[PDB]
């Protein structure tokens, strides 16, 4: 409707929801009182409300999975990197199949 | 992988990809959508101890990765080991999804 | 210089003939002829890092481990079990227990051994060196005397190279019991037995008294 | 003998200096390392500027605590563990000492922190136990505007800032300038009260909206059956407070005449921690000829961090330390109504890594004075009996959820040493910090009123 021609693989938020957002920034500037804008963790983590994949936290247990050389180390890495909400969209697909399970040594 | 299969060239060239991947699953599904090599980066430079803390054109890497300084090139501490190891959890992490779908590679 | 990582269970011949550059960390356990033949290259045999079992009270190689060796290393984080060493003829070992028959003609090498041994130990033994540790002076009941002796380590040289295998072992294995032993060094040396054959004692660039 | 500011991380107005080190690094590293998640880069920037008031606002409104925790908190473990700048020579920043340096002028401005205009007013809140946890949540509820009492056992408020924490590393009139600044909120302590026999929860239900139960570890660990401080030991318990008296003046109003305690002779201090490498400090303090550190466990695996090991190292403490098992304390030989030494086993660690005590080998260790560094728990049943009915785990602590830290009744919760999870005083003051937006929720739904989710 708005724009010139792009593609937009997938239509995503509308007019509805981007209202709301716009709306909810707005209250926080005015439906309310605003001593400076906050620090930021966009083009760097803080241990701000921007969340990024690689935060220290997870870093650690890597380095010391593979330092340590734990498996098990490595296993808590990533289930604290998968446990997170989804942050792309690989993070929106779930695996389900039809097969029943395998044993691993094959 | 969509249009080189339309076209029936998708046979004629191997598909890899890089972006991010840092665990077991991310490879699955990349290789669902279709790819068959996957690219790892800086997970390898952070097991080799990079510590995301933005700070590689500056040339005062805390930890020797990226930088041409010999004083804080001394620093380093990576290892072939410890590379060696990121990539084999990845794969038997790998192995552990599959066995998880039914299918055995 | 190419080292092969493995869970599981070695089959027969684990690493037989293998010379120098090769390592070989079987992760589990393996069965007969450990290093058979073993010509400069090194084995090492480990329990799995999730294994509640206590290392120096179960078995975890076969039988005729090392049988004709010439030059190596072989470690293992466990017991083994009948003619271990026999015929080795100049590897290094070092065990945490071992079956009957052991180091029995022996030709050379050294074989550390924290633990106890079975019947006929070192019989026929015409040279190399075997420490054993032995926590309850039993040794005497289970060696044979006919060629070779035994006697608390006196000599500083050989409480040296004792301890520098032992620590290998450890490093290599990571394992507890012998881990232990080295926190106690002082008091546990005193526990272990020098067995020297006898035509090695004269021979010998370091006597082995004094 | 003496206690002067032992901190390595104390700065002078110098703390300009490395305020311009500083990368004032976007997405910092530092704070999200830090448990209060105080805004590191800003308020360094601050103190770069020379506007010291700018970092102090900064850092108490993360934390109400800023000052002890500058000068406490394990930086290594925590802010300064990620701090970005560690790759270089120089090494990481001490932010600890920058919040130190920032805080103690605002302490000298002598500016008094007012309250945010109003919300759902507050109908009586009570906390039990006047130290970091108590005083955060109190803090923090008052700016919401409510009523609150915190009730200490004790005489001195602070908890263990004023009570264990030595006076070197820091100073009480730090620990007076925050409950100051918290009472000007209007928080009213009072002094000789007890969650026991006096108060527990079911009196304060007797009108009382809710509760947070503040009061740490109040008892210290075992082995020593009775001995006497005459005959030699104390535990860390007795020990540190007694030192603190005597060497912090607003603590209490009586000098200890009895003076600093007598400490003749060798001293024995059994503890891994920072309770066991304080009073091995302290005791030098009160005249000990040598101090002798036995740790059950390995020197690797000592649970204190490097800075405060630092401090007993350089004092010269002697750690008799090996083995991942425990140098374990047998016995204790009292001759002359005066312990001459204990009796120890060694202990050495197996491949299962569970700890071995080998009874063949001892070591009688002579001593004139022996110290219980292990820890502290609770185990005062009036106590317990007093939290009834919330549920305890089975590490007998309070059971409390990890996000709201609410109990098992609605209406009281539970933060700091109490919990059992955390051993730190900045998490403390987190623990009460983020308790306060909960019980918050609590409160104003009784009101009738929504807290919207993302709590401000
Ligand atoms: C020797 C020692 C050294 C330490 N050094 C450091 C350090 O360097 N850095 C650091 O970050 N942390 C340090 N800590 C830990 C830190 O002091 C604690 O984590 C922190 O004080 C816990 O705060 P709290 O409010 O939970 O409890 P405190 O234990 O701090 O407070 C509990 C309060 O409740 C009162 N109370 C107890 N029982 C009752 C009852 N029944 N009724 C009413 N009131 C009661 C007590 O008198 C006290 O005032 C140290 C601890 C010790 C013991
Ligand atoms: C420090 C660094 C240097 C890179 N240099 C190159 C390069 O020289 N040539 C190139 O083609 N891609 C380069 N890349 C990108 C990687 O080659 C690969 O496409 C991507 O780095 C992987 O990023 P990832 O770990 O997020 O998956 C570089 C990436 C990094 C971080
Ligand atoms: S802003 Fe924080 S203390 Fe300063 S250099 Fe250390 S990580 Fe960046
Ligand atoms: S309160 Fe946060 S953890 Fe302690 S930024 Fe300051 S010294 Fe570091
Ligand atoms: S930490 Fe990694 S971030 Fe770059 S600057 Fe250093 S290589």
């Amino acid at each position: 409707e708005h724009f010139p021609a792009m593609v937009s693989r997938i239509s995503g938020i509308g007019l509805n929801g981007i209202q709301k957002k716009v709306l909810e920034q707005h209250a926080t500037a005015y439906n309310e009182e605003v001593v400076a804008l906050p620090v930021g963790g966009f083009y760097r983590f803080r241990k701000s409300g921007d969340r990024h994949g690689w935060e220290g936290g997870v870093i650690h247990t890597l380095q010391q999975a593979v330092t340590n050389d734990s498996y098990t180390t490595f296993k808590k890495y990533s289930e604290q990197v998968n446990k997170r909400p989804p942050m792309q969209l690989r993070d929106l697909l779930e695996l389900r199949s039809t097969k029943a399970p395998v044993p691993v040594d094959e | 992988h969509q249009v080189l299969t339309l076209n029936r060239l998708r046979h004629r060239v191997r598909l890899r990809t890089d972006g991010g991947l840092k665990t077991g699953r991310d490879i699955v599904i990349a290789a669902m959508l279709g790819a068959e090599e996957f690219g790892i980066g800086t997970a390898s430079l952070i097991a080799m101890g990079c510590i995301m803390v933005r700070q590689c054109h500056s040339n005062t890497c805390p930890v020797g990765v990226c930088v041409q300084d010999d004083k804080l090139r001394q620093k380093f501490v990576g290892t072939p080991e410890k590379v060696v190891n990121l990539f084999t959890f990845l794969a038997e992490e790998v192995r552990e999804i599959l066995a998880g779908l039914g299918f055995r590679s | 210089h190419i080292t092969i990582r493995l869970r599981g269970t070695a089959g027969q011949s684990l690493g037989a003939f293998a010379v120098q550059g090769i390592k070989l960390e079987v992760m589990g356990d393996a069965n007969d002829y450990v290093g058979k033949g073993l010509s400069g290259g090194t084995i090492v045999v480990r329990p799995t890092t999730s294994s509640p079992l206590e290392t120096n009270k179960n078995t975890i190689i076969g039988n005729t481990v090392l049988y004709g060796a010439t030059a190596g290393k072989l470690f293992a984080a466990g017991q083994a079990g009948e003619r271990f060493a026999v015929r080795n003829s100049g590897a290094t070992v070092v065990v945490e227990g071992c079956g009957s028959n052991g180091c029995e003609y022996m030709t050379g090498g050294t074989a550390v051994i924290l633990g106890r041994v079975g019947d006929n130990f070192a019989a026929g033994m015409t040279g190399g060196m075997a420490y054993v540790y032995d926590l309850d002076d039993s040794l005497p009941l289970y060696i044979n005397d006919e060629s070779v002796i035994f006697q608390r380590i006196e000599v500083g040289h050989y409480e040296s190279q004792l301890k520098h295998l032992i620590e290998e072992h450890v490093t290599e294995t990571q394992s507890r019991f012998a881990a232990e032993i080295l926190n106690d060094w002082a008091r546990e040396v005193t526990k272990f037995w020098q067995v020297v054959p006898k035509e090695m004692l004269n021979r010998l660039e370091v006597p082995v008294h004094l | 003998q003496d206690f002067a500011e032992i901190y390595a991380r104390f700065s002078d107005e110098r703390a300009n200096e490395q305020a311009n080190r500083c990368s004032q690094c976007g997405v910092p590293f530092c704070q999200v390392h830090c448990p209060v998640s105080n805004n590191i880069p800003d308020w360094l920037k601050l103190t770069s500027e020379g506007r010291l008031e700018e970092a102090y606002e900064v850092s108490q409104a993360t934390n109400n605590f800023p000052e002890i925790c500058g000068r406490i908190c394990p930086q290594d473990r925590l802010c300064e563990g990620n701090c970005v700048i560690e790759q270089s020579t120089h090494g990481a920043v001490t932010i600890g000492s920058v919040e130190k340096y920032i805080n103690d002028t605002a302490w000298d401005q002598g500016w008094v922190k007012p309250r945010t205009p109003s919300r759902e007013l507050g109908l009586s809140v009570g906390v039990i136990g006047a130290g970091p946890a108590g005083l955060a949540a109190a803090e923090e509820l008052r700016a919401k505007g409510y009523e609150v009492h915190v009730y200490d056992r004790y005489d001195r408020m602070g908890g263990l800032l004023v009570y264990g924490i030595p006076g070197f590393k820091l100073e009480k009139s730090v620990v007076e300038r925050r409950v100051k600044l918290l009472a000007d909120a209007g928080v009213i302590y009072h002094p000789n009260f007890e969650v026991g026999r006096d108060a527990s929860l079911p009196e304060l239900r007797r009108k009382h909206v809710a509760v947070l139960v503040a009061t740490g570890v109040y008892k210290a660990r075992d082995i020593k059956a009775p001995g006497s401080g005459l005959g030699n030991i104390v535990a860390a318990l007795d020990y540190l407070t007694t030192s603190n008296k005597v060497s912090l003046g607003d603590t209490v109003e009586a000098y200890e005449n009895g003076s600093l305690n007598a400490a003749g002779k060798h001293v024995v201090v059994l503890g891994g921690g920072d309770t066991a490498m304080d009073c091995v400090r302290t005791a030098i303090r009160q005249g000990a000829t040598s101090v002798k550190c036995l740790y059950r466990r390995d020197r690797k695996n000592m649970p204190g961090s490097q800075r405060e090991v630092a401090h007993a190292e350089e004092e010269g403490v002697e750690f008799i330390w090996q083995a991942a098992p425990e140098g374990f304390t047998g016995d204790t030989v009292v001759t002359g109504v005066r312990a001459v030494r204990i009796h120890l086993g060694v202990a050495d660690a197996t491949g299962r890594q569970t700890p071995q005590v080998i009874e063949g080998s001892e070591f009688t260790v002579q001593a004139d004075l022996v110290i219980k560094a292990l820890g502290f728990e609770p185990e005062d049943l009036p106590n317990a009996f007093d939290e009834p009915e919330l549920k305890v785990t089975r590490w007998g602590t309070l059971l409390v959820d990890h996000r709201t830290k609410m109990t098992n009744m609605d209406g009281v919760f539970a933060a700091g040493d109490i919990v059992r999870g955390a051993s730190l005083v900045v998490w403390a003051i987190r623990d009460g910090r983020d308790a306060a937006e909960g019980i918050h929720a609590y409160a104003k739904a009784k009101a009738e009123a929504p807290v919207a989710v993302a709590a401000e």
